């Protein structure tokens, strides 16, 4: 019931006439609280514009342009070594392995390991990768 | 006491 | 209604009967609800009849005459009706022509101890009823705290100034009856602080409304949370508003640390994001030299060498994304932060020209109350609230004496005559009073019955300036010190000119410290004259009174020349200070409910003593000291009208004890 825009509970009552300068005591170690905070403040930002100035630049210098190749469903001999390698570096990471041979969908990619699993041993290759 | 307050409202 | 409108102005339920209605009409209020019903007609029909006419005394005949049937078919049912309401004083009280002239053999001796409102309002009640009656008064005049000044066309209350409402007033009835000028006061009235600069109007709101939130406040502290004790003492209103005002204070440094708070937290995921972006672009500009280095190896080359460029193509778009992404979230809590750092919470609870103007609003309130609020109840200061007044307030232009000297017309009345002792035994009571002008000239009163409207004030004076033998009992006494008497004092400015509005009846003035908030804080403008009247009230009024009128009057004129400039406010004609607490026929100005008393101690105020038997083994006697006076009255204390109906009370309890009822 108490009016809007005042805020009185019965702890806050009692924490202010615990003592004859509770009061007093409470409203001061609020304010250090505070002073304490805002100075924590200080300290981070300070820190943040450290980290602000080093990322400086971006990483535009360090971009690469972006490849516009048209996926194709025929394997060439190139594209089945890049796999097979593909395979021994990344696990079955299937969007890596495509990125990697650059004309060749997570579909086509998925097949790859069961028609090719007997003649590219790649269980072998997967044990290989799991090892390192 | 209270009613003697000036623009009480 | 007519009917239903007469209850309401004798403060009466319409539709209900009153517990001194029950004892004096058992039969009635215990039976038929009919029966019940043709009582509250008969009532409320001669209540309108005598409202309607108050300038003459209203017979019982003539109440039958202007009564219908069946109302007028039981003739001693509204023969009761009609005597129970001119004993009790609801008809035929104040000044009104008599039809019957009063018998010259008169029953029963009173003496009344003071010719205050409330003395004179029972002394002709008393007269009307047919008993001898003598007013012992100590000053030269009559009306005590009705106090008004008067040299040539000047004219200023030093005392009561404010009909607080006619809706339901009895003071209503006796301006019908004697000719008052009743003005309405204009609510508006502008504050200006120090300097003398009006509050500007957006400010003024703020602080009222945070003054009305304050007091909800502490009523809710009282009420809700039951904070009413506090360290084995009573809590006051002042420790209330104290305690209210810190947690308020608490509260704004509390909202700024959850604000600043949320600030570093954020600070703190930006600053863990900016190391995960910084260490991701060195892993960056690692892997692009590797990719480079790569590509530089000029086909034709082997599949592995292919492989190798194609892997960190790969790789490095991929830490690339993480970057982007990185950025995008860095990006949206630098919207995050910088929106904080726009929207903060208050910086202070209170200004400190906002806790100077807060002050005056708590001097408003020591005004009212009388008294500091470091003295107030909690609890009960406010405990007659709910019988205040409707209609707008009024001031007396006239001068609000012209009552009791109109009341006064017809009274045996010993003025300059200071009551010493007062004697009361089971056969009856001696007054010991003196001359003011030589206190050598004894006077002697013997009376069946002793009426004592001395002000609470003066029965709490120690050493006592009226003794009683034998003593007030101890529930009369710790009733007296509990009680608070406040104090509240008048400055009256008398111009050859009007230099303020005459249409701002009161206007402010803010105090520097909360030490002198009540010092000439509220202004007045209400008389024909170019009168203003200063008010000091709190701490102010008692410190006040030792210091000089010229000071005080110098302190003034400082005040109004900051508001209207040097030019404009001229030297005074005729000035006046009140100093009501030094004054020893009132040692104050009036009643407040203090931090450990309640409306209970009105009441044992009001009640009558009894004396002891003279031989032992004798029959309980009758009373014989009856007490009268605004600080006797629960529902209307420190008011004139207080003062007139504690007075019609005591003329009814005492006819009822030596003439019957
Ligand atoms: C500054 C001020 C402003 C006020 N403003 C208002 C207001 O606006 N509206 C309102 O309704 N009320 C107001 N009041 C209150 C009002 O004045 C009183 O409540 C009322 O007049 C009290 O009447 P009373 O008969 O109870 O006491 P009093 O009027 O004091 O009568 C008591 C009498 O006893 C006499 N006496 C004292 N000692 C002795 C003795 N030893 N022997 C013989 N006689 C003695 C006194 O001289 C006095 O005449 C105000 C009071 C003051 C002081």
């Amino acid at each position: 019931k108490p009016p809007k825009g005042m805020f009185l509970s019965q702890e806050d009552v009692e924490a202010v006439s615990a003592n004859a300068t509770a009061a007093t005591t409470v409203l001061r170690q609020l304010d250090m609280e505070l002073v304490s905070v805002k100075r924590q403040i200080q300290n981070i930002k300070q820190t943040n514009s450290a980290l602000k100035e080093k990322l400086d630049g971006g990483i535009e210098p360090y971009r690469l342009p972006e490849v516009i190749q048209k996926c194709n469903a025929r394997w060439t001999t190139e594209e089945q070594l890049l796999a097979v390698q593909a395979i021994r570096k990344y696990g079955r990471d299937f969007q890596a392995i495509s990125d990697v041979i650059g004309n060749k969908s997570v579909v086509q990619v998925k097949n790859f390991f069961v028609n090719y699993r007997r003649r590219f041993n790649i269980d072998e290759v997967l044990q290989e990768w799991e090892a390192e | 006491p209270r009613s003697f307050l000036v623009r009480k409202r | 209604s007519g009917v239903e409108g007469a209850a309401f102005q004798s403060r009466l339920p319409h539709d209900r009967m009153t517990s001194q209605e029950a004892a004096c009409f058992p039969d009635i209020i215990s039976g038929p609800q009919q029966t019940q019903k043709v009582f509250l007609f008969i009532r409320n029909r001669t209540l309108q009849l005598w409202l309607d006419n108050p300038k003459i005394q209203l017979t019982f005949e003539a109440t039958l005459q202007q009564l219908e049937a069946p109302y007028n078919s039981d003739t001693v049912l509204v023969h009761r009706v009609h005597s129970y309401l001119e004993r009790h004083g609801l008809i035929n009280f104040g000044i009104y022509k008599r039809i019957k002239p009063l018998p010259t053999k008169k029953t029963g001796k009173v003496i009344i101890i003071g010719s205050g409102v409330s003395g004179l309002a029972a002394a002709r009640q008393l007269q009307s009823f047919g008993m001898d009656v003598t007013l012992l008064e100590a000053r030269d005049r009559v009306g005590g705290r009705v106090a008004t000044f008067r040299k040539g066309n000047y004219v200023a209350d030093l005392g009561a100034m404010v009909v607080t409402g006619l809706g339901g007033n009895p003071m209503a009835v006796v301006s019908k009856q004697v000719n008052m000028e009743l003005a309405k006061i204009k609510q508006k009235c502008p504050l200006y602080e120090a300097n003398g600069q009006a509050v500007p109007k957006e400010k003024d709101e703020m602080v009222e409304q945070e003054f009305n939130r304050l007091l909800e406040a502490t009523s809710y502290l009282s009420h809700q949370l039951d904070f009413n004790v506090l360290n084995n003492k009573p809590v006051s209103l002042g420790q209330a508003l104290e305690v209210v005002i810190q947690l308020q204070e608490k509260h704004v440094k509390d909202e700024q640390i959850e604000h600043w708070k949320k600030i570093v937290k954020t600070q703190e995921e930006l600053k863990e994001l900016l190391n995960k972006m910084v260490n991701l672009k060195e892993k960056i500009k690692e892997l692009h030299q590797q990719y480079k280095e790569a590509s530089e190896v000029k086909p034709p080359r082997d599949i592995t060498a292919e492989f190798l460029v194609k892997s960190k193509h790969r790789d490095l778009t991929a830490l690339c994304k993480e970057y982007d992404e990185l950025a995008e979230t860095q990006g949206k809590l630098e919207e995050k932060l910088q929106e904080l750092e726009a929207n903060p919470p208050s910086d202070v609870y209170l200004s400190s020209r906002d806790r100077q103007i807060l002050d005056w609003h708590f001097a408003n309130l020591e005004f009212a109350n009388a008294t500091p609020l470091s003295t107030l109840s909690l609890k009960h200061w406010d405990q007659d609230d709910d019988f205040e007044f409707t209609g707008s307030h009024l001031t007396v232009r006239n001068g609000y004496s012209c009552v009791p000297v109109a009341l006064a017309e017809g009274l045996d009345i010993k003025l300059n005559t200071a009551v010493r002792q007062v004697r009361y035994t089971a056969s009856g009571c001696e007054v010991i009073a003196v001359n003011t002008r030589s206190t050598s000239q004894t006077f002697i009163y013997k009376c069946d019955a002793v009426l004592c409207t001395l002000p609470l004030g003066v029965l709490k004076q120690q050493p006592p300036a009226v003794q009683f033998v034998p003593p007030l009992p101890e529930w009369k006494t710790s009733a007296v010190q509990r009680m608070g008497f406040g104090n509240l004092n008048k400055v009256v400015l008398c111009f050859d000119r009007v230099f303020w509005d005459p249409s701002v009846n009161l206007f402010g003035h803010v105090g520097s410290t909360t030490a002198s908030r009540g010092e000439l804080f509220l202004f007045w403008n209400l008389y024909k004259a170019p009168i203003l009247l200063a008010l000091v009230a709190g701490e102010a009024a008692g410190i006040m009174e030792n210091i000089s009128d010229d000071v005080i009057v110098g302190r003034c004129l400082a005040i109004l020349k900051g508001i209207f400039g040097s030019s404009a406010v001229p030297q005074p004609k005729e000035t006046v200070v009140s100093r009501w607490r030094a004054d020893p026929w009132a040692r104050g100005s009036y009643s407040y409910v203090a931090a450990g008393s309640s409306g209970n101690d009105y009441d044992l105020m009001a009640q009558p003593i009894t004396p002891g038997p003279s031989i032992p083994g004798a029959p309980q006697p009758i009373p014989r000291l009856f007490f009268a006076g605004e600080h006797t009255i629960r529902n209307y204390p420190a008011t004139v009208h207080g003062a007139l109906l504690s007075g019609l009370r005591e003329a009814g309890r005492i006819a009822d004890q030596f003439l019957g009822a």
